[PDB]
């Protein structure tokens, strides 16, 4: 005969990396548990109590699994890194989206045991039992938005149990029967993206002061502004309309300053609101936004003016 | 210069000082701040040593001569003028003016009316420099000491089953770097412990997980490496070693000589004059060479139309429409690039040792838009060796191959040789954005065995995951209408006789607004993979529509008969930069189970370290709040200090004695020692610091503010601020005989420096004294008088003052 | 993702013409013969001052003209002269109409004779030299340079 | 000539010292230039409670020249309940020339200061013009100011063909003071004044025989 129960754990961790960025990658934790198991599993086709005056065969081997590919807040599909091993034994190359490892070390145990062979799950023992420790890193994907994100890891944490006739039975588990079981075994991360994709200023400080009227008619006055980023992509821009234009020209983004005043702005030197440009290598650039001082169609009536606008930038 | 010295409004007519500051505006031989401009561009945006001296050193029947600006050494070593070339300021002394006898065409106006000093020169006598591509002096690199880093995090918790709340991560990466050569070990720990009611049960852990030490070369362009590390995917696997490493650094060159954009490969008739503007503006004049001709000096920025006109010997012209678009490619011909790592293997133990190697990778472009590459990674008793090429055939997209001679003896005495090869392909910007990324095909057999598999067949003996062959290709198109990019795609894997597990992954990006404002993204996916018997169809879904303040976030999710709902409102705040995360969630298995969680946060930006707090609960897990420590600190440098965390590299701000003062960047406000650091900074760029002027408190002011220097990565750069306050004060000064000296004189300290002149009644009102000094005025061409200021006193008073002859 | 805004003032280049540069006007007469003789007078200089603006519905409203200077003791009206005649001669300015030999610094009667062409506003006057009674019977006026330069407060209303 | 920008100097409480460019007309001869600033009594405060830093630069052909105004306690120690107006005034220095018997022109020309305290400072869109009452004795109207401010009229009319073309005399005030100006009765006064701009408000009152205020 071969009863098979199983043993699966009641551990809940937590851990946490903190603020990396994008450029860079992070390394993990992945800690083996010596905890109390429960039992999820109840057959018997042999004898129902343990009686153990007969030297039959036992093996106690660990049972950790976990999937290739999962989600992420906003649905991302999460590449699982495989860094290190460790000691252990990885198998099933077949698979895409369930990893496969096991640990053989109980093994061809003659049994003497007395008491309950085939039990009911609601049971738990304590069993202390350390083990070789596993360590990992994760190959994150390039395209992330910015924000806070909330990683929810669904694993399971535990192995199974034997009791056959003969020494010698080589009893293999399946993988759909093991992975059709609920999950219980705990979740944890937490993270905050940095970017990759940030500007020099952040501040906008555009100013000048007192002249004419005759210099101020149809006149010039420049602002420089850099962006720094290093990753290659196809970055845009858009420019908000705050303020509201008197009189109508068009094409030309005409910023309201007040008393009739709607000066016209110059991206490098046309008016056209937004660009596209790419990006093959890293660096940075520098972009001079200045502005005709010409908002008056000669009926001249000028004073104090501090007109606003909004320019933000918009990702890939 | 002579001028009318009897038109004035002043009842005394002791004018000799009034027509000889007037007669001696020229040039001042006084002590100014002025601005050093050098071509259009300036070494130094606060200059504030600029002297100027009389010269007594062309000695002459009238002695006129024109002064010219005292120069000490160290602006002139700042600037970047080649000195081993021309040696005509390494031999001037700070006594007498620098004279400019041994050079031709090179003017300077020093005019102290605009603030500037204007030098312009040709560009054959000094060398090149600007924000991008810095000079290869060293930049202050002194008392690096130790700097650490924490992020920890404190939790409770509560399970279905009791409660039991310890729950401590631990972890951080300290190391002391040593001048150039600089150290970085990352320690891993934890803290678990858990009280039940029959059980109380902890357990501790702390090991070292890897520490570092590295030294950066400005001479050849590369980083040395000692140490464990893993080498990137390129063609073999990553994988884990200790020892050494020689690998790239491209930090330090320009664009313009690593970026080459292809040029105008018209072949009219000879050596011709090309003259190309912009604006009005012409950014290139220079000599081509006869024939066909090729400019790959220039890689500038361009947004518009740029007329190419050509001028010829003999005077023809022509003129055609070139784009903006000058299509720049990622091969570079002309440079190499490298990787020279040898030392030992590192298996997963902290002292797993293995064997010895000795590994050589590199690339060579030739310059017909080809490039070889080739490695050699050799072991003890492990060989394989690789060798290939890439290149871009322009219109049909690009291409790339290479193979893979490997040999494998293993201590069981099995030869196994293989030849594998693989072939890369892409494709350019094509009419309707087609366009293929990637398109990879790699051959093998049942006989090969990599260096990671050589190391596990080795000592832990596994015979399986065997590769045969397949391909993959990554198309992804555009449509300019409705912002869709659609991505579907295909990849297909298969193992030596284990099934094939083939995929299938597509994908659509709705982008629009209907009822709210624009920015509402809706990207869709689905996912199956193929078995003989079971294809797994999984696919994500999304609403998100944000105000700003406010986002509604939603979340469904069913990889195999287990749909899951989320439900949030997570935003910033007023401000921006504060932030806290908010949303509910639905869970439904397929094992009967309905499953709920509710999750809370916020964050908390302090200067000197960032802090935040969690509340998570869900479905037979509960009452999950935690707390999070995260920050920096770098000790026995100039001044200890606390900063939120970094990746590389940190400037330090020194403000001595205000603690309140905000500066930019990352807003991190000082101490009560009075220090500072920013985080926000990268390597080889232009860092203007300026302090945030009008978020300053009302018990501290502030002189100068922009300071600049370039720092690299690793280095701390100390900036000393000379920020100090002024008194200001009404003093009445008295001669010996009693009588009043000639008004208009002005008054020079002790350290060189013009603080103001005497006014009608022998009267000086003058800012910025230090109380305790001797100061002197100066008149007729010479030093006059000394008073000595008491040092009771304070600013804004009226103080009758009696001269001393010196 | 921050305020565009620029922060602005202007005014009014409330200004004089420059075509008046050149306003260098000589006295070239005989000091034995115009100034020794009992009728003491130089034959007069005629001069108009430009003013550009804006706007020119008011004249006196805007600047108000009024000049002063070294005034002669012995010559009351007239001022004081440099050079080689110390006080031996006295310069007599007339106004717009040409009429009234004012003191140096009252102001001009508003109204009358301010030339509104268009923008800019024209100034024609007269001036000659008048002989000090100290110097003019006793013929001390010495032949040679003489220099004077009166100042012009145009004051902002 | 030299190029005059300001129309009104007005200094506020909050800011130490303000700033000024001049700059050259002439393009055939440099310059020179001296200032001072006066009081209410018309005298030569060196001693003032605002100090000019430059006294005595010089000018290039159509070239420019800045000067910055320090300021000292005793602005501090007088009433920040009103402003305190002066006359700042400019002279310039030519050169001398060589000829016989010039008649060289000199030009002085005196603007307006105005410091305006923090406790009474204005906003950039503030009107208080139209706080002004205005009463009528028989035979002229009197100027009532509540205004803690310099009030300037330079115009009254019934319509604005006598407003800014009807003569009348320059009237200015003091803050919180009283005075009766003569003038014809009017039905409809066209109050035709020069504000901190230098434009025109033509403020047309809405009168009521012996109170003439705005709606």
């Amino acid at each position: 005969w071969n009863n098979i129960v199983f043993y699966s754990l009641g551990d809940v961790n937590s851990y946490q990396g903190g603020n990396v960025v994008i450029t860079q990658r992070p390394q993990f934790i992945t800690s083996w548990r010596p905890g109390i198991a429960t039992v999820t599993w109840n057959q018997c086709n042999g004898p129902g109590f343990a009686d153990g005056f007969w030297a039959y065969y036992r093996e106690y081997i660990a049972w950790v699994v976990f999937p290739k590919k999962v989600m992420t807040q906003n649905g991302y599909p999460l590449f699982i890194e495989v860094h290190n091993k460790g000691s252990w034994s990885e198998e099933n190359t077949g698979d895409n989206d369930s990893y496969f490892f096991l640990k053989g070390y109980k093994w061809d145990e003659r049994a003497f045991d007395a008491g309950n062979l085939c039990q009911k799950p609601g049971e738990t023992t304590r069993l202390t039992e350390k083990f070789d420790d596993i360590i990992f890193k994760v190959a994150l994907p390039a395209d992330l938005p910015l924000g806070d994100y909330s990683v929810k890891i669904p694993y399971t944490s535990g192995m199974q149990r034997h009791f056959a006739s003969y020494l010698g039975a080589r009893f293999k588990i399946p993988y759909n029967v093991a992975k059709t079981l609920p999950r219980e075994n705990e979740m944890l991360f937490l993270f905050k993206n940095i970017g990759g994709c940030r500007p020099s200023a952040q501040s906008l400080e555009i100013k000048h002061g007192d002249l004419s009227i005759n210099s101020a008619n149809n006149h010039y006055a420049a602002q420089t502004l850099s962006v720094s980023c290093d990753v290659p992509a196809n970055i845009r821009f858009m420019l908000l309309r705050n303020t509201t234009p008197t009189y109508s020209h068009g094409k030309k983004f005409s910023v309201g300053l007040g008393h009739g005043w709607d000066s016209i702005v110059s991206v490098n030197g046309v008016d056209t609101g937004e660009t596209t440009m790419r990006w093959y290598k890293a660096g940075t650039q520098n972009l001079t936004i200045g502005s005709r001082l010409y908002g008056e169609s000669s009926k001249i009536q000028p004073g104090v003016l501090s007109g606003s606008a909004t320019l933000l930038m918009i990702l890939p | 210069v002579e001028f009318n010295t009897d038109v004035l409004d002043a009842a005394d007519k002791k004018n000799i000082d009034f027509t000889r500051f007037s007669e001696a505006g020229y040039v001042l031989p006084g002590q100014y701040l002025l601005d050093v401009i050098v071509n259009g561009q300036s070494i130094s945006p606060a200059s504030l040593q600029i002297s100027f001296v009389e010269p007594q050193s062309s000695g002459d029947k009238a002695e006129k001569k024109l002064p010219q600006a005292c120069l000490t050494s160290d602006m002139v070593r700042l600037m970047g003028l080649t000195a081993e070339s021309l040696d005509k300021v390494v031999y001037w002394h700070d006594g007498q003016c620098a004279d400019f006898h041994g050079l031709p065409g090179v003017d300077i106006r020093p005019d102290t009316g605009a603030g500037v000093l204007r030098i312009n020169m040709p560009q054959a006598r000094l060398e090149y420099s600007d924000a991008t591509w810095l000079p290869p002096s060293r930049w202050d690199d002194g008392i690096p000491g130790l700097m650490l880093d924490y992020n920890l995090n404190g939790t409770v918790s509560r399970n279905y089953q009791g409660g039991d709340s310890h729950q401590f991560s631990y972890n951080g990466t300290v190391g002391g770097n040593l001048g150039p050569w600089r150290l970085r070990a990352d320690y891993q720990g934890s803290q678990e412990q858990s009280r039940y009611n029959g059980e109380k049960t902890t357990n501790r852990n702390f090991t070292w997980s890897r520490f570092y030490l590295f030294r950066a070369i400005p001479r050849w362009r590369a980083n040395l490496t000692l140490g464990e590390n893993n080498i990137n995917s390129d063609i073999f696997r990553s994988w884990s070693y200790t020892g050494a490493s020689l690998e790239s650094d491209d930090r330090m060159l320009p664009p313009r000589l690593r970026g080459y954009a292809p040029q105008i490969t018209g072949i009219a008739e000879t050596n011709a004059r090309v003259v190309v503007s912009q604006q009005g503006r012409v950014l290139y004049d220079s000599m081509v060479p006869a024939g066909p001709f090729s400019i790959q000096d220039l890689d500038s920025s361009v947004r518009g139309r740029l007329d190419v006109e050509v001028i010829e010997q003999n005077g023809r012209k022509k003129t055609f429409q070139v784009d903006t678009a000058s299509v720049p490619y990622l091969t570079r011909p002309g440079q190499v690039r490298y990787k020279l790592v040898s030392g030992r293997s590192r298996g997963y133990g902290h002292e797993t040792e293995g064997p010895v190697f000795a590994t050589g990778e590199a690339s060579w472009g030739l310059s017909n838009q080809w490039s070889l590459y080739g490695g050699a990674v050799l072991a003890g008793d492990y060989n394989a060796l690789a060798a290939g090429a890439g290149w871009d055939l322009g219109v049909p997209g690009t291409l790339s191959a290479d193979i893979t001679q490997s040999v494998a003896r293993i201590e069981g005495e099995r030869t196994f040789q293989g030849k594998s090869w693989r072939l890369s392909y892409s494709k350019r910007f094509d009419n309707a954005d087609a366009d293929i990324t990637f398109a990879g095909y790699r051959f093998s057999e049942r006989n090969y065995m990599t260096m990671e598999q050589y190391l596990n067949a080795r000592y832990r003996n596994d015979y399986s995951s065997r590769e045969k062959e397949m391909y993959t290709v990554t198309l992804n198109k555009n449509v300019a209408d409705w912002n869709t990019s659609f991505n579907l795609q295909y990849s297909r894997q298969t193992y030596w006789d284990i099934r094939k597990t083939d995929y299938y992954t597509v994908s659509v990006n709705r982008y629009f607004n209907v009822f709210g404002l624009q920015g509402v993204a809706v990207g869709l996916s689905a996912s199956r993979s193929k078995y003989l018997g079971r294809d797994n169809d999984s696919a994500y879904l999304r609403i998100s529509v944000p105000l700003g303040t406010g986002t509604a976030s939603y979340s469904g999710s069913m990889s195999n008969d287990r749909y899951v709902n989320m439900a949030g409102y997570t935003d910033t705040f007023n401000d921006g930069l504060d932030s806290y995360s908010l949303n509910a969630g639905l869970n439904s298995g397929g094992g009967l189970t309905s499953q709920r969680q509710i999750n809370a946060y916020y964050s908390h930006r302090s200067p000197l370290a960032n802090l935040s707090a969690n509340i998570a609960s869900l479905q037979k897990g509960y009452t999950s709040f935690g707390v999070s420590a995260s920050g920096g600190a770098t000790i026995t440098g100039k001044d200890a200090a606390l900063h939120a965390m970094s990746g590389g590299t940190r400037l330090l701000v020194d403000t001595d004695g205000v603690g309140g003062v905000p500066v930019d960047g990352g807003q991190v406000v000082t101490n009560r020692w009075g220090t500072g650091v920013v985080t926000d900074i990268s390597s080889y760029y232009r860092n203007t610091t300026s302090v945030d002027l009008k978020r300053l408190p009302d018990d501290v002011e502030a002189t100068r503010s922009v300071v600049e220097s370039a720092l690299t990565e690793g280095a701390i750069g100390y900036r000393k601020f000379s920020v100090l306050k002024g008194k200001r004060l009404f003093a009445i000064l008295r001669l010996a005989d009693g009588s009043q000296p000639p008004f208009g004189a002005s008054v020079t300290s002790e350290k060189g420096r013009e603080l103001g002149m005497v006014a009608d009644e022998g009267l000086a009102w003058l800012s910025g004294v230090t109380p305790g000094e001797t100061l002197s005025v100066n008149w007729d061409g010479k030093i006059q008088c000394q008073v000595n200021v008491p040092e009771t006193a304070i600013s804004d008073q009226q103080l009758l003052l009696p001269c001393t002859p010196q | 993702s921050d305020v565009a805004f620029r922060g602005n003032l202007l005014d009014r280049p409330c200004h004089v013409s420059g075509d008046s540069l050149n306003k260098h006007v000589v006295f070239k007469t005989r000091a034995s013969r115009d100034f020794w003789y009992p009728p003491g007078r130089s034959p007069t200089e005629s001069f108009v001052i430009r003013l550009e603006n804006c706007h020119a519905t008011a004249v006196g409203k805007i600047v108000t003209l009024t000049f002063k200077g070294t005034e002669e003791a012995a010559l009351p009206g007239h001022l004081k002269v440099t050079g080689v005649n110390a006080g031996r001669l006295g310069i007599a300015l007339l106004d717009t109409d040409g009429s009234s030999l004012l003191k140096p610094g009252t102001s001009h009667n508003k109204g009358q004779g301010e030339k509104v062409t268009g923008n800019s506003l024209e100034l024609p006057f007269g001036a000659y030299v008048v002989a000090t009674p100290e110097a003019l019977r006793t013929k001390s006026v010495v032949p040679g340079d003489y220099e004077a330069t009166a100042t012009f407060e145009l004051t902002y209303r | 000539a030299v190029s005059l920008d300001r129309t009104r100097a007005v200094f506020d409480g909050s800011e130490k010292s303000m700033t000024l460019d001049i700059s050259n007309d002439n393009k055939q001869l440099p310059y020179l230039a001296q200032a001072w600033i006066e009081n209410e009594n018309q005298e030569k405060i060196i001693t003032g409670p605002v100090i000019a830093t430059p006294p005595v630069q010089r000018l290039e052909p159509g070239a420019k020249s800045m000067v910055r105004l320090s300021t000292t306690p005793d602005i501090s120690k007088l009433p920040q309940d009103r402003e305190s107006l002066f006359y700042f005034n400019l002279r310039e220095i030519p050169p001398r020339s060589e000829k016989a018997n010039v008649l060289q022109i000199a030009l002085q020309t005196k603007i307006k200061l105005f410091y305006r305290p923090a406790a009474i400072k204005t906003r950039p869109n503030e009107v208080w013009q139209d706080q002004l009452i205005l009463n009528k004795v028989s035979g002229g109207y009197r100027i009532e100011n509540p205004t803690p401010y310099y009030v300037t009229v330079i115009g009254l009319g019934g319509s604005e063909k006598q407003a800014e073309e009807g003569e009348f005399e320059t009237v200015m005030l003091s803050p919180r003071s009283e005075q009766t100006v003569k003038s014809a009765n009017y039905n409809t006064p066209y109050l035709s004044y020069i504000n901190d701009y230098g434009g025109r408000p033509v403020l047309s009152f809405i009168c009521n025989g012996s109170r003439c205020s705005v709606k």
